[PDB]
């Protein structure tokens, strides 16, 4: 409910106050999705002006990952304490979206960490926020993800949703057709076998009858 | 409730306090939330809770071994069993803030009887 | 707070109770019962239920405590690990009569569940609702309110088979494949609706809702389901075990046919 | 000869029969009554079950009374400490020569059985530290237990 | 008019009980109608009983030649299938429960008894036959219900049977269809001796109008449990006992071949049923794999 509270608080604010509200939104805990804030006209109006840095920061927090704050570090404003942790959590979510068994090396590289203890503590505190759910295997150095939240989307990604839902629908339809075909074939086999058995019995009975001569 | 002995009886009281909201403005809510939900209590939170405690509540049977300090360790070890599939001694000790030999001993004690 | 795993036997018990009480009086009445189950930490599982006797004096209804104690003593003999959890009733939204009865129930158990079943509903979903009591201080007195909980239907092969047999009411492979043809037909008719909504939002037919289009993205990302390397060794272990069992079954049937043919042959072509 | 089950059973009877008649043998009888109840690893603490209450504790022999307690608690440290401190007074006796090795081998067995409960792969030098024995002794004890 | 059966008419029941049609014809009762709640409760109790035999009593009435059953309550007794008239061991419970039920609108009288046969089919053994004779002598009308929970799970179909015995000294005429059932070796004798002394009723199930609505609304979250459940891992221990019994049956089959009527065909019939159940357990998993693990990019 936090994001709609901030949006209502930002109905008319613009300029410096809007940038301050953007920073407070990025720092506020529990807000891991910023898509309704981005749809606001005044928020998108920051491109024309000297505040395009905050719009870039919001875009990075909505669709980007932590390594992207490795090449735009100079242009972007300074990042706070909790903001970096939130970006790292969103990077973990982005990694878990693709693969369900994230190796430790990948997390260490993209999250820019040096120790295993620090990485495991970050993953544990990300789990405690209920953005991802999973278990840590240390003998094999894997993070096994059972559930993760859906991050923000652009207008050019919905086509992918349609593409991957069409495959599922077609697979279900093809499974149903195969099931019906198997049922039909089995019924035909049973009927043919009992017709053949009854015909053999009828032939034997006829032979027995004509044998009485 | 937090200082009480382990069991289901204390668990019911923990759930009752958690359902209350007036408890959100208390200084010990940050530890009740982790105690009821089976989370890991770090060192600093326990230090703050002990600092805010009263001297008579800080029982310390036998050689120090403060009872609260042992219960928090046994709760952290139990809570780490849901996040990890298998944990090394050198990093189970660094997670509970104890030497590795102590971590192995506590894990064996809890695994033996019935607690893990 | 807690997680509730309901059982369909409880719902059948409530429905039978209400139908029995209505058929014996010619007018619908409100019924009261009690729920028994198992709780493990923060996971409450309602398993069975029984009836309770209530006396309505003036305008307040009370629950007879001695009758409930008798019923508890009776049922502890049969089910030993099952314990009291809460009560159930029939009606619409929670009412002051319900919140008054909940106090008497709470006098027995610290945290009793409340279940409400609407026998005359108008929506397309199950009318069962679960509540838990939350107390609060306001305006200088303590008021007890109801907080809704989300429940899930529990899993058991015997219970599922019984429920399916009761719901349906009328080759052995053409009768097993139909039980799996009526569950895929329900998943397909939902995935198709979600796809239609996504396409409608794309082309533009309904207001752009971000939450739905994010949950749909997560649902799409959830596939494939557990394609790890260890899975396609247990799956193939099971497949090969069943294949070997089938191989031995065919060998046995062929031996039976062998014996039948040999017996039929050593009658005609016998010269000894 | 060492086989004394016949006297082991008769110890309980002689505790009362010769209590007021076998005065010269009373000093040695009270020490030996503990052994008979001690060999079956059962019988709680014979310190106060029967009519031996007037005797209870004796000032010169106190660790002898706590020997059965240490055996019941299966604490090797108490047993070894009692043996080293009170030597020549608990061990002095003859009949204890034939039974001291039997006694201080059924504590190590229970300690080792409890020790291996949570493990799936254990180190022999690690077992050699809990039990105050060398590696060559713990390996033989493991062989005898496994057999 | 579906709920019309739920109405209890005390006067009509008293008249029917007083008349006693069934004492003139031993083949009177032919139909057995069971409510949905009764069947669910019986299956749940039998499953919760584990591998032991659990027993209980069931309430209802009679209508014409049909035996109507509406509810069942479990009994706190153990050791059935070995003691004759086991229910008497909790006879006081019978008084305590029923007298309670009459206070909450449950007016129907005791009509029958049921027990479970975990993993060895539904029929009546010698002890069960004797108990049914006693019940029919002292508690007429009555009916015996036998349930198989393990086979209900394994075969995917409810395995239930309602039987009534013949009075002592009566000779049953013909009636030898003998629909095949797989009986373990250790209990194959009891089936043979006591096979003509009881006859099975025709079992049908009924549900009220509210039960139908709740059950059609329930099939919106309950379709998940169908294609998210594994049958191979559930009854994995059943098709090892079955294979042991089949291998022991083949011993007698081969011993007869070296020389109790054509045991090879019966052994083949058992092997075919076990293998068919095993293959049914794998077809569902293949379907689940085709639906869920094949939608990658
Ligand atoms: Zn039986």
């Amino acid at each position: 409910n936090l994001l709609e509270q901030f949006i209502l608080l930002a109905k008319g604010t613009s300029g410096s106050a809007l940038t301050a509200l953007i920073s407070q939104v990025l720092e506020a805990p529990g807000v891991y999705v910023f898509g309704e804030l981005l749809e606001l006209a005044n928020v998108q109006e920051l491109a024309e002006g000297a505040n395009a840095a905050y719009l870039q920061l919001l875009n990075l927090f909505a669709y980007g990952t932590y390594p992207d704050y490795i090449a735009n570090k100079e242009s972007l404003p300074e990042l706070s304490t909790a903001q970096q942790n939130k970006l790292k959590h969103l990077t973990i979510v982005s990694l878990a979206s693709r693969m369900k068994c994230i190796p430790y090396s990948v997390l260490l590289k993209d999250l820019e960490m040096r120790n295993l203890r620090e990485l495991e503590d970050l993953i544990i505190e990300a789990v405690y926020t209920d953005i991802i759910q999973g278990k840590l295997d240390q003998r094999n150095q894997l993070l096994e993800v059972d559930f993760c939240i859906g991050r923000d989307i652009r207008k050019k990604d919905i086509n992918n949703i349609v593409k991957t839902l069409h495959e599922w629908c077609d697979g279900c339809e093809a499974v149903l057709l195969g099931i019906e075909q198997q049922v039909l074939r089995a019924n035909q086999y049973k009927e043919n076998h009992n017709r053949t058995q009854q015909q053999v019995e009828a032939e034997v009975t006829n032979i027995k009858k004509t044998l009485k001569a | 409730t937090i200082l009480a002995s382990a069991g289901q009886q204390r668990s019911r009281m923990l759930a009752t306090l958690f359902k209350d909201e007036r408890c959100q403005q208390l200084a010990a809510y940050g530890i009740l939330e982790k105690m009821y939900l089976d989370r890991i209590i770090r060192g600093n939170q326990l230090q703050e809770f002990a600092a805010m405690l009263m001297p008579h509540q800080k029982a310390t049977t036998a050689d120090g071994s403060s009872i609260l300090d042992r219960a928090v360790i046994e709760h952290n070890l139990l809570s780490a069993s849901k996040l990890y599939n298998n944990i090394t001694f050198e990093e189970l000790g660094a997670l509970l803030e104890i030497p590795a030999a102590k971590a192995e001993k506590i894990a064996s004690q809890m695994i033996t009887e019935g607690r893990m | 707070s807690v997680s509730v795993a309901l059982h369909p036997l409880v719902i059948l018990n409530i429905s039978d109770h209400w139908i029995r009480m209505r058929s014996q009086e010619g007018r619908p009445v409100q019924v009261i019962g009690a729920l028994i189950g198992k709780q493990e930490g923060r996971n409450i599982e309602v398993m069975n239920s029984f009836e309770l006797l209530s006396h309505t004096v003036e305008e307040k209804i009370i629950i007879d405590k001695e009758y409930y104690y008798t019923k508890e003593e009776q049922f502890k003999q049969v089910f030993k690990e099952l314990e009291f959890l809460g009560w159930y009733t029939t009606g619409g939204p929670p009412d002051p009569s319900d919140i008054h009865v909940h106090k008497q129930v709470c006098e027995i158990i610290e945290s009793p569940l409340f279940l409400k079943l609407n026998p005359m509903t108008k929506h397309t979903d199950l009318p069962v609702s679960v509540f838990e009591s939350v107390i609060d201080i306001i305006n200088g007195e303590a008021t007890m309110l109801f907080a809704e909980l989300t429940y899930t239907l529990a899993t058991e092969e015997a219970e599922r088979i019984g429920v399916d047999h009761v719901a349906r009411m009328t080759s052995t492979v053409a009768e097993h494949l139909i039980a799996q043809h009526s569950a895929i037909k329900m998943l397909h008719s939902r995935v198709k609706l979600i796809l239609e909504y996504v396409k409608a939002s794309e082309a533009g037919e309904v207001p752009f809702n971000h939450e739905i289009l994010r949950e749909a993205y997560a649902l799409c990302h959830c596939l494939p389901v557990l394609s790890t390397d260890k899975f396609k060794t247990d799956f193939y272990d099971q497949c090969n075990d069943v294949g070997l069992m089938a191989y031995l079954g065919t060998i046995t049937k062929t031996c039976n046919t062998m014996n039948q043919f040999v017996n039929k042959f050593n009658v005609l072509y016998d010269r000894q | 000869e060492g086989e004394f089950e016949k006297a082991h059973t008769d110890f309980f009877e002689a505790f009362k029969n010769y209590d007021e008649s076998g005065s010269p043998r009373r000093t040695t009888c009270l020490k030996y009554l503990v052994l008979a109840n001690m060999l079956m690893k059962s019988g709680i603490n014979p310190f106060d079950s029967q009519e031996a209450k007037p005797y209870k504790n004796d000032p010169e022999i106190l660790a002898m009374t706590n020997l059965v307690s240490a055996y019941q608690n299966n604490d090797i440290t108490e047993f070894e400490k009692i043996l080293k401190t009170n030597h020549s007074n608990i061990m002095d006796d003859p009949f204890i020569r034939e039974h001291i090795e039997e006694l201080l081998r059924n504590i190590r067995t229970q300690v080792l059985i409890k020790l291996i409960k949570p493990y799936t792969r254990i180190h022999i030098p690690f077992i050699s530290k809990e039990l105050n024995i060398d590696v060559a002794d713990v390996e033989s004890l493991l062989v005898q237990c496994i057999l | 008019s579906i709920d019309e059966i739920y109405k209890y008419d005390k006067k009509q029941q008293q008249e029917i009980l007083a008349a006693k049609p069934w004492t003139k014809d031993h083949h009177y009762f032919k139909y057995c109608k069971i409510s949905a709640l009764a069947l669910l409760k019986m299956v749940m109790h039998a499953r919760s009983g584990g591998n032991l035999e659990v027993m209980g009593l069931m309430l209802g009435k009679v209508d014409g030649e049909t035996m109507i059953i509406m509810d069942s309550f479990a009994l706190p007794v153990e050791g059935t299938e070995t003691r004759v008239n086991a229910q008497a061991a909790a006879y006081e419970y019978m008084a305590a429960y029923i007298e309670n039920a009459k206070q909450v609108g449950r007016l129907e009288n005791a009509i029958g008894w049921y027990h479970s046969h975990p993993g060895y089919g539904c029929w009546l053994s010698g002890i069960d036959v004797s108990t049914q004779m006693l019940n029919q002598q002292f508690q007429e009308p009555f009916v015996a219900v036998v349930i198989d929970p393990t086979r209900t799970i394994s075969a995917g179909k409810v395995n239930l049977g309602a039987f009534r015995t013949y009075p002592k000294g009566y000779k049953p005429p013909d009636e030898g269809p003998s629909e095949y059932q797989t009986i373990p070796l250790n209990k194959i004798e009891d089936f043979g001796v006591h096979c003509k002394q009881y006859y099975a009723l025709e079992v049908s199930y009924f549900k009220s109008s509210l039960d139908r609505k709740l059950l059609e609304l329930l099939w919106n979250k309950y379709w998940v449990n169908t294609l998210s459940s594994s049958s191979l891992l559930t009854n994995a221990d059943y098709t090892t006992g079955q294979v042991f019994d089949l291998s022991e049956k083949l011993e007698q089959s081969e011993a007869q071949l070296g020389r109790s009527e054509d045991k090879l065909a019966k052994a083949t019939r058992d092997s075919c049923k076990t293998t068919i159940e095993a293959i049914h357990g794998l077809m569902s998993q293949v379907i689940k794999d085709k639906l869920f693990n094949q939608i990658n990019i």
